[PDB]
DNA sequence: TTTTTTTTTTTTTTTTTTTTTTTTTTTTTTTTTTT
DNA sequence: AAAAAAAAAAAAAAAAAAAAAAAAAAAAAAAAAAA
C-alpha cells in the first residue's frame, strides 16, 4: 500500500509481535516458521523507499535484539545489515543504525 | 517607537557586537567616509523590520548578508534593535505593559531567518504585524528612500503613489489581505467544487443502491422470520421431552414432505440472499446517512460563510475609499504648501489620473510660477529631491511614522537647500525619529546626534561624535 | 523650398522563467507535569 | 519514578514574488525626391 503510514505500522507490528514471543517454552516449537518469515520480514524491509520504513525496521531489529534465548544466528545478519545501511542518504536511518550496531555490541 | 539601542552582531561590514546607544528621538545623522557602513546600518535597520526582495538590502542571497558571506569565522549575523515606549500612543497592540520592546532577526548559513520579540521566539507573520500596525512596513515604505532613490520617488507608477496615500490613511494592511483573501478564497472555491462534484458523482449513487439492498434486507428479514418460525416447527416435528409435545399439540398433523420441500425452497432463497446483502446493513445505512446529512450541512454553511466574507469586505471597501479620499485631499494641500515653503515661488498637487479615479492611482503636477509643467521629466535632480522630500514630509503631517530613514537625500541639493532641510527637521518636522545618512556638512551640522561610522582592521565601527 | 515617405534606432511596456524564501505536513526529539 | 502530552526542529515538496532577459510596437529624426 502506498501510504507511508501503514507500511511502518505494519513494520512495528512485526518488530513488537517477535520482541514480545521471547520467553521459552511456547515459542520455538509452536510457531518456528511464521516468527522466521517475519524476522526475514524485517530484514527484507531495511530496503523501502520512504526512510521512515527503514526507520522503523531498524529500530525493530534493535528492540529484537535485546532479549536472547535463540535466533542467535540472526545478529550476525543484522550487524551486516547495519554495517551496510551506516551510509544511507536520510540522517534518521543512518542514526538508528548506529543505535542497533551499539546495541548488538553491549550484548 | 524611539529606537535606543541598535545591536547588529555578524551583519555585512559589521564583524563584531556593536551597540549604538544614545540616540535622540528627533534627529539622528549618521557620518562616515565612503565604504564606512553607513548603509549597511540602514540595510540593518531594513533586514530587522523585514525584507522580501534582497535587491533593496543589495544582496543576491540571504547568506550574502553575513560578514564575508558567513567565510570567516562569523557563521550568523543577527541584529537586535530596542524600541522605547514611555510615549503610549504609538506604542502597537498589546505590547503597552512593556517599557521596551527588543526584536531581533537571526540568519545562519544554509538555512533561512528566524525572529525572536524580547527573547522569546516568534515567527515572521507576528514582527510583520507588530510593525505593519505602526506603519513601518518595509515591503511598501513611506518612509524608507535607499541611496540614490531620491531622485527616483517621482519616476513611480501611479499605484505606488496611490500606495504611500494608501499607507498613510491605514488601508494597505486591508488591501493586501484582501488580495490574499480572494486568492486564498478562490482556491478553496475550485477545492470545494471539486469536493462538491465528487459527492454528486460518487456518494448519492451508492447511496441509492445502498437504499435498494436496504428494502431487499426488509424482504430478506421476512424470509429469516419464517426460516426461525417454519424450520423451528419442523425441526421439532422430526425430533418426535415434553416442550416439543406442547408445541406439537397446536400443529397437530402437519405432512411432512411438503414441510420438508418448503424447508428446501426456503434454504435456496436463504443461500442466494446471504451472498446477496450483508445482514448489518441497517446500521451501515443509519451511519452513511447521518455522514451525508451532516456532510450537506457543512456545504450549505461554507457558501454562507462565503457569501457573508464576500459581503462584508464590499462593504468595506466604501469606507476604505471614503478615507482614502479624505487621506488625499489632506495630503496634496499639505504636499503644496510644504513644497511652496521649500522651493519658493512653486507648487504641487496629487491628481487622479486623466478619465479614471482617485482609487485607481495618483500623478504628482508640479507648477514653478505661473506655468504647469506637463511632464516632471524634465526637471532636475535637485527639485525632484524636493518634490519628494516634500511628499514624504506631507506624509509625516498626515499621520507621523515613528521612525523615517532617510540615505543621502541631500546628494543633488545645493549648500543652501541642504541647511533649509536640516533646519526644517530639526525645527519644523518634529514628531518623529529620523536617521539620515549624509556628507555634506550642513545636514548633520543641525543635528541633535551625530554617529560617524569608520573601517579598521577589516570591520567598521560606530563612534558617537 | 516644403512635405511626404521610408528606413533605422531607441525607449518603454509586457510577458515568461527561474530562484530563493517561505509555507505546509508529518515525524522525531526533548521537557515538564501528573498518577 | 515513569508515562503522556505539547512544542520545536528537520526534511521534502510546492507555491509566490521579484529580477533579469527578450520581443514587439510606436515614435522620432534624418535624408532624398518631386512639384
Ligand atoms: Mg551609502
Amino acid at each position: 500500500n502506498s501510504s507511508i503510514t501503514l507500511r511502518c505500522s505494519v513494520v512495528e507490528a512485526c518488530g513488537n509481535i517477535v520482541a514480545e514471543l521471547a520467553q521459552d517454552p511456547q515459542t520455538m516449537e509452536h510457531y518456528k516458521q511464521q516468527i522466521a518469515v517475519l524476522i526475514e520480514l524485517l530484514e527484507e524491509r531495511f530496503q523501502d523507499s520512504n526512510p521512515y520504513v527503514r526507520t522503523k525496521a531498524i529500530q525493530g531489529c534493535s528492540k529484537i535484539c535485546d532479549l536472547s534465548s535463540k535466533f542467535n544466528k540472526s545478529k550476525a545478519k543484522f550487524t551486516s545489515l547495519a554495517v551496510r545501511s551506516l551510509q544511507d542518504r536520510s540522517s534518521l536511518v543512518r542514526r538508528n543504525s548506529v543505535k542497533l550496531l551499539s546495541k548488538l555490541l553491549l550484548k | 517607537m524611539k529606537v535606543e539601542e541598535l545591536i547588529i552582531d555578524g551583519f555585512k561590514s559589521y564583524a563584531t557586537r556593536t551597540v549604538i546607544t544614545d540616540w535622540d528621538p528627533q534627529f539622528n545623522a549618521i557620518t562616515g567616509l565612503n565604504g564606512s557602513g553607513k548603509s549597511n546600518i540602514l540595510d540593518a535597520i531594513c533586514f530587522v523590520l523585514g525584507i522580501a526582495s534582497m535587491s533593496t538590502v543589495r544582496a543576491s542571497s540571504l547568506q550574502d548578508l553575513i560578514y564575508k558571506r558567513g567565510q570567516a569565522g562569523v557563521t550568523k549575523a543577527s541584529v537586535t534593535i530596542v524600541f522605547d515606549n514611555t510615549d503610549k500612543s504609538n506604542s502597537p497592540i498589546g505590547f503597552t505593559n512593556s517599557p521596551q520592546i527588543s526584536v531581533t532577526r537571526q540568519v545562519v548559513l544554509g538555512g533561512t531567518s528566524k525572529y525572536l520579540i524580547n527573547g522569546h521566539r516568534a515567527p515572521q507573520q507576528s514582527v510583520l504585524q507588530l510593525f505593519q500596525s505602526v506603519q513601518l512596513n518595509i515591503n511598501n515604505p513611506n518612509f524608507l528612500i535607499m541611496q540614490g532613490k531620491i531622485t527616483k520617488v517621482l519616476n513611480m507608477k501611479p499605484s505606488e503613489i496611490l500606495s504611500l496615500i494608501e499607507e498613510a490613511a491605514g488601508t494597505k494592511m486591508f488591501e493586501d489581505r484582501r488580495e490574499k483573501a480572494e486568492r486564498t478564497m478562490s482556491k478553496k472555491e475550485t477545492k470545494l467544487q471539486e469536493n462538491r462534484t465528487l459527492l454528486t458523482e460518487e456518494i448519492e449513487p451508492k447511496l441509492e443502491k445502498l437504499r435498494n439492498e436496504k428494502r431487499m434486507f426488509l424482504e430478506f428479514q421476512s424470509t429469516q422470520t419464517d426460516l426461525e418460525k417454519t424450520e423451528r416447527i419442523v425441526v421439532s416435528y422430526e425430533y418426535y421431552f415434553d416442550l416439543v409435545r406442547n408445541i406439537v399439540k397446536q400443529n397437530e398433523g402437519i405432512d411432512l414432505d411438503t414441510y420438508r420441500e418448503r424447508s428446501k425452497q426456503l434454504n435456496e432463497k436463504f443461500q442466494e440472499l446471504r451472498k446477496k446483502v450483508n445482514p448489518n446493513i441497517m446500521n451501515m445505512i443509519e451511519n452513511v446517512e447521518k455522514k451525508e446529512a451532516a456532510l450537506k450541512t457543512m456545504i450549505k454553511t461554507i457558501e454562507k460563510d462565503k457569501m457573508k466574507i464576500q459581503e462584508t469586505i464590499s462593504k468595506l471597501n466604501e469606507y476604505k475609499r471614503e478615507t482614502l479620499v479624505k487621506t488625499w485631499e489632506k495630503v496634496t494641500l499639505d504636499f503644496g504648501n510644504i513644497f511652496a515653503d521649500l522651493l519658493p515661488n512653486s507648487f504641487a498637487k496629487l491628481v487622479p489620473c486623466e478619465g479614471k479615479d482617485v482609487t485607481q492611482g495618483l500623478e504628482v503636477k508640479v507648477k514653478l510660477g505661473n506655468i504647469w509643467k506637463e511632464s516632471l521629466i524634465e526637471l532636475s535632480g535637485g527639485q525632484r529631491s524636493l518634490i519628494a522630500l516634500s511628499l514624504i514630509m506631507a506624509l509625516l503631517q498626515f499621520r507621523p511614522a515613528p521612525m523615517y530613514i532617510l540615505d543621502q537625500v541631500d546628494a543633488a541639493l545645493d549648500l543652501s537647500h541642504t541647511q533649509n532641510i536640516g533646519h526644517l527637521i530639526k525645527t519644523r518636522f518634529k514628531g518623529s525619529q529620523f536617521i539620515v545618512v549624509s556628507l555634506k556638512e550642513g545636514m548633520f551640522a543641525n543635528a541633535n546626534r551625530v554617529f560617524r561610522t569608520r573601517f579598521q582592521d577589516g570591520t567598521s565601527v560606530v563612534s558617537i561624535m
